[PDB]
RNA sequence: AAUUGAAGAGUUUGAUCAUGGCUCAGAUUGAACGCUGGCGGCAGGCCUAACACAUGCAAGUCGAACGGUAACAGGAAGAAGCUUGCUUCUUUGCUGACGAGUGGCGGACGGGUGAGUAAUGUCUGGGAAACUGCCUGAUGGAGGGGGAUAACUACUGGAAACGGUAGCUAAUACCGCAUAACGUCGCAAGACCAAAGAGGGGGACCUUCGGGCCUCUUGCCAUCGGAUGUGCCCAGAUGGGAUUAGCUAGUAGGUGGGGUAACGGCUCACCUAGGCGACGAUCCCUAGCUGGUCUGAGAGGAUGACCAGCCACACUGGAACUGAGACACGGUCCAGACUCCUACGGGAGGCAGCAGUGGGGAAUAUUGCACAAUGGGCGCAAGCCUGAUGCAGCCAUGCCGCGUGUAUGAAGAAGGCCUUCGGGUUGUAAAGUACUUUCAGCGGGGAGGAAGGGAGUAAAGUUAAUACCUUUGCUCAUUGACGUUACCCGCAGAAGAAGCACCGGCUAACUCCGUGCCAGCAGCCGCGGUAAUACGGAGGGUGCAAGCGUUAAUCGGAAUUACUGGGCGUAAAGCGCACGCAGGCGGUUUGUUAAGUCAGAUGUGAAAUCCCCGGGCUCAACCUGGGAACUGCAUCUGAUACUGGCAA
């Protein structure tokens, strides 16, 4: 409707499709940690905690994840790995 | 110190988790008479010491299930 | 942002403003936090007019408060004392 | 909002002078008092005790020239204040403005001090007050103006007011035309016929 | 100083006393209707169709973030009529600025409505497992690069709405890289994580002579605090129905995984078989809740329009996206009903914002003026926006104030009505006479709501700088929608200004005439069938008064649900009689506890409202200062007589 409001539905668009990729991306990192445990492999899943931490620090810093889903991540995925080694 | 209430078991059967009536004796608002009045609560016990009958204290704590925000501190007077 | 501001509550062509704090998205003769004065503009030349809490404002100024245009003129015109 | 009609019509049906043209002459002389307040005036009433309440309650408002609304007004402030109520109640008329001026002799009755009043003649305390039921303070002064000052009505109306009883909560002085209310008058200072109590019981029912 | 507070009557009977219902007298209202209507002040105004909506406004702003120039006005340069001295035209964003665009912030506030919700809500009191844009304090960082994409241009699809394709460009847009803590994870060892510039001014130096460089202001990032706001939990309280007694399988709990900002069946797998319920679950009807309002002596009863706090909703049903915050009134998506446009392929919309329409209804307002004030958004500011708000318009809808004159005046005029025809009454009423001008009308004068903001100085601070900026004084023009304002003065003349109900008893106030169980009246008792104080008219009176009556609704009276504060032999009312569980109550003495109870303290019980003492509007209504109050809850400290617990 006809205002300022044009300009948000746009942005919010963008913003939507930017945040969907960014999102998919840690995500599938994620996945590959505790699918990496779902085989019995430490250093294997330690490789894929190492490659995921940067990403999910950071897209906690960038302000699509609030950084305590950042930390619970981290937190969940550290005791299955010493739960593991 | 903390706020803490007393009260008895009134069942027991639940998983490491207990059930507690409460008796406030509280005045009428219109009549006058002062008349006893319960409050159940869902009460949690690591290790489930306390058995029916007893008679146990009890604080607030976070949630820990659906009700639940209520823990022992001290078991009384068990005896049957 | 917490200000503090005039709130409009006297009669029709005869305000009574009472300043107070407010949480400043809130309507203006609507929630605050506290009232801290108040700023009558006529009152009649007798006494006062206008007397207005300096201590409780300089707590909510060091508390992170803001304050508009007349709370600001009126701490200007009741310096200390006058 | 005032009563506008015969006068001595209201001083017949309440049977007593209620002062409503005390004027140029004396005593009424021609009223026919007491005979026949309408046509079956000649009729004794045989009043019910309603009817000497309601009868008390019309004697007092017809003397201060008082309407219902204002005067059950005047009753739910004197039964708020302490003490007295029926007491009260004569203090809150007696501070009228209106009718300060007919005690100090500037209007030969109540309307016409109310017209003095109404009329912009009047000032208390050097402000002019166009309001009949102003509340006259203990320790004010009310006096004329320079406009109807020295006009025929107030200077016969102060000749009038030496045959009158020369109230004692007042400074009633006629030389300057101005006069001080200086305490507010004691039940055992006013008219001693009037009979508060139905009054209240009246509006107490 | 803050509770000075309580009325009855009519009607059962031939009469009585009691019981008992019905009814009246009071106060109130978002009121409507009937008759009447002068002025002002302050308030209030769709209670019904959460029905459908024409039209106009209700949310924009910033160039001191960025590419840029669509206009407007200048500047520079060129050419021309050339009056060689002024105009016309053109290239240049060069400048003040600015359409469109990117970007930041706001559109989650403000404003509306009460549909749903009987307890995921509200009120009161506790709590822990939290997030928090803007605002503030502290500690520090703010280095070095890259790829894009709008706008723009060129085609192109489409009736339109709206797109597509190919190139060009910027940033405080976006992304890496470095850097790394008193940050995240980890027991540690260690691992890992961010950023953005812009503006004002300037001595010297270096200039690829655009600017580097210095300084100030402002912005960015990280962490820890604070304040505010929000999310979550518990206990108590907050309608009616038992002619609704069983309800519940993610249901109740546990373990582990996931999820959220955060605890949690929030979710999933497995294990246990619980959980709720007669202290009323479940079902059904109704309903936004509160501060409060109305009534009441009070306790209560009814209610929750305005004003303020909280919740919920935004055509209907659902969903998420962006964001600090929404599952979003003037955002997105889908579906549906309706309405509209169409080239028939498809599109568009959402007044329960403010005015306004149509409809519904007994009923409820202007398609107004202004951002001057107060507040909000944006902005360094100027300022722009603001249907919030300030005001104005209409309406007796309420409350309050004032007016319609005042004094005199008996020939007790005339006329009306009654009359025992003597008179009485209307009635000092009118007329006459003498005064006054409130308000309305006319003409002058004229506060206050105006504080700020702008432009020059002077001083101080900062600094390399006597710049720039900030602060404080001083000076100069100014800033009012209301508004021919409030108010003051002058003019002319009583001149423009009184109705409505009632008159048998209750209930204040009476006769005549007309009608004759009719016409009709009525709240109850009841009037009217020929001399009606009850019907209709007249005279007279009574009550209220710019109002007055009727109707609807609430409380009172009603001690007719009785807690205060009732009853049960015969008026209604003792189960047909017992036994007895849960429940209620419990002789007497001592000791302990101190739960009830009592006393004090602290925190809270929002503000307004009620009450008290004051203050300002000429008074009043109204506004307002301080107190009291909010009868409560929680915690701590005590007392121990009574009640309870425990022991004897």
């Amino acid at each position: 409707n006809i205002k300022s409001a044009k300009k948000r539905a746009i942005q919010s668009e963008k913003a939507r499709k930017h945040n969907a990729s960014r999102r998919s991306m840690m995500r599938t990192f994620i996945k590959k940690v505790y699918a990496a445990i779902e085989a019995g492999d430490k250093a294997a899943a330690q490789k894929a905690f190492n490659e995921m931490q940067p990403i999910v620090d950071r897209q906690a810093a960038k302000g699509l994840i609030h950084k305590n889903k950042a930390a619970r991540h981290k937190a969940n995925l550290t005791a299955q790995i010493n739960k593991l080694a | 110190k903390i706020r803490t209430l007393q009260g008895r078991v009134v069942s027991d059967k639940m998983e490491k988790s207990i059930v507690v009536a409460i008796e406030r004796f509280v005045k009428h608002p219109i009549y006058g008479k002062f008349i006893k009045r319960t409050t159940k609560l869902h009460v949690h016990d690591e290790n489930n010491e306390c058995g029916i009958g007893d008679v146990v204290e009890i604080r607030e704590c976070r949630p820990l299930s659906k009700t639940k925000s209520w823990t022992l501190v001290r078991v009384v007077e068990k005896a049957v | 942002m917490v200000t503090i501001r005039l709130a409009r509550h006297g009669a029709k062509k005869r305000p009574f403003y009472q300043v107070v704090v407010a949480d400043s998205r809130n309507a203006r003769n609507g929630r605050f936090i506290e009232r801290v004065g108040f700023f009558n503009p006529i009152a009649s030349e007798k006494e006062e007019g206008t007397r207005l809490d300096l201590d409780r404002i300089a707590h909510w100024v060091g508390q992170g408060a803001t304050i508009s245009d007349r709370v600001a003129a009126l701490i200007k015109e009741v310096n200390k004392a006058a | 909002a005032r009563y506008l009609g015969p006068k001595l019509k209201l001083s017949r049906r309440e049977g007593t002078d209620l002062f409503l043209k005390s004027g140029v002459r004396a005593i009424d002389t021609k009223c026919k008092i007491e005979q026949a307040p309408g046509q079956h005036g000649a009729r004794k009433p045989r009043l019910s005790d309603y009817g000497v309440q309601l009868r008390e309650k019309q004697k007092v408002r017809r003397i201060y020239g008082v309407l219902e609304r204002q005067f059950r007004n005047y009753y739910k402030e004197a039964a708020r204040l302490k003490g007295n109520t029926g007491e009260n109640l004569l203090a809150l008329l007696e501070g009228r403005l209106d009718n300060v001026v007919y005690r100090m002799g500037f209007g030969a009755t109540r309307a016409e001090a109310r017209q003095l009043v109404s009329h912009k003649a009047i000032m208390v305390n050097g402000r002019v007050v166009n309001i009949a039921s102003y509340q006259v303070s203990p320790n004010d002064v009310v006096s004329i103006r320079e406009k109807a000052k020295k006009q025929s009505r107030v200077k016969a109306a102060l000749e009038l007011a030496e045959q009158r009883e020369k109230p004692t909560w007042l400074e009633v002085d006629a030389g300057k035309m101005e006069g001080t209310f200086k305490r507010k008058p004691e039940r055992s200072d006013l008219s001693a016929d009037i009979n508060e109590h139905l009054i209240v019981e009246l509006y107490s029912k």
